[PDB]
């Protein structure tokens, strides 16, 4: 062996931290191959490999490695390690759609954190439980009681998280709680409360110079103001989102903000502006081969052109809408 | 008249992390 288990694992850690989980996995898998009798080290390798696979969207392997970690953490009596493995299992189960199992795992992380008087772990588990319940609520077709109950549970967990990270003075974590809390209120139809939460999210984003969080807050504020009937205000927030979005490598962000602006201007009965924004979304949806998006663009454009009496363009987009609609039949 | 999109911007998610650099922990 030219490198030891520990040496290989350390390189994997660094590669993953650097954003190259693919390369990191190779080093962790090399480390597991070499092996070690140090069970704490082995559990750390499994945990890191589980997270790397999670980030590479191999959720089955993520689950396998987080389970291997859980097994070892229990056998050596590493309570913190068991809590972490359980939280990781929960978050993996969440993405797989196994929400009720995710709840148990994430609650286990919470329970052990409390047993250990680990408030940082406790807070993180509360955030995770809010996230599981939020996604659970959406899985039931977001007004059905199963949706309302899960989303309300999400509010409760996010509020408990926010209290604890306020006690811990973790301002960036407060910002994250506010964002997810706001979007949960939004789904529940509590639009004023969504505005209150996203306003805090935005203030916190600005305190940190966090341009991504700022952009998210603008987008979510726009969304909430649409449902409050405040279309002009929504347009102002969506324009602020778009100013940032148009600079991003991920073109979907600009596309969505343009679609939203298109709809806002339709609601304001400014059909010329609506068309401008909808044409931008159409171009990007085509670039990204998003046929559902392209179809929705053609519908929105046809509606707007019709309102202006531009039947030549409206009918161009009717044809394309019909074509795409059959394709996505 | 309108087809509203289902997009909203959720916050970053976490995982719990371990490191072999915790070798000397009790």
């Amino acid at each position: 062996m030219e490198a030891s288990c520990l040496e290989l694992a350390l390189e994997g850690e660094r590669l993953c931290k650097s954003g190259d989980c693919r390369a990191g996995v190779s080093f962790f898998e090399a480390a597991v191959q070499v092996g070690t009798e140090d069970l704490k080290t082995l559990s750390a390798i499994y945990s890191q490999l589980g997270n790397a696979y999670f980030y590479l969207h191999d959720y089955a392997k993520a689950l396998e490695y987080h389970h291997h970690d859980l097994t070892l953490a229990r056998t050596i009596g590493d309570q913190l390690g068991e809590a972490k493995a359980s939280g990781n299992l929960g978050n993996t189960l969440k993405v797989l759609g196994n929400f009720d199992e995710a709840i148990v795992c994430c609650q286990r992380h919470l329970d052990i954190s409390r047993e250990l008087n680990d408030k940082v772990g406790e807070a993180r588990a509360l955030y995770n439980l809010g996230n599981v319940y939020h996604a659970k609520g959406k899985s039931f077709g977001c007004f059905p009681e199963e949706v309302r109950d899960a989303l309300q549970a999400a509010v409760d967990f996010y509020e408990e998280n926010l209290s604890l990270v306020t006690a811990l003075g973790d301002r960036a974590a407060q910002g994250r709680a506010f964002g997810n809390l706001g979007n949960t209120h939004y789904l529940l139809g509590n639009f004023r409360d969504a505005v209150i939460a996203h306003e805090q999210r935005l203030l916190i984003a600005k305190e940190f110079g966090d341009k991504a969080a700022e952009r998210r807050a603008y987008s979510n504020l726009g969304n909430a103001y649409i449902f409050l009937g405040e279309f002009e205000t929504a347009s102002e927030y969506y324009k602020k989102t778009l100013l940032l979005a148009r600079q991003l490598k991920d073109r979907a962000v600009e596309a969505q903000s343009c679609y939203s602006l298109g709809n806002t201007y339709t609601l304001l009965q400014d059909y010329e502006k609506a068309i401008d924004y909808h044409l931008k979304h159409l171009a990007i949806a085509q670039e990204l081969n998003d046929r559902i998006g392209e179809g929705r663009a053609c519908w929105s454009l046809g509606n707007a052109y019709t309102a202006l009496g531009n039947h030549d363009q409206a009918m161009h987009f009717a044809e394309k809408h019909l074509e795409i609609s059959r394709e996505v039949g | 008249q309108l087809l509203h999109s289902d997009h909203m911007e959720m916050e970053p998610e976490t995982m719990e992390t371990k490191s072999v650099t915790d070798y000397f922990s009790k």
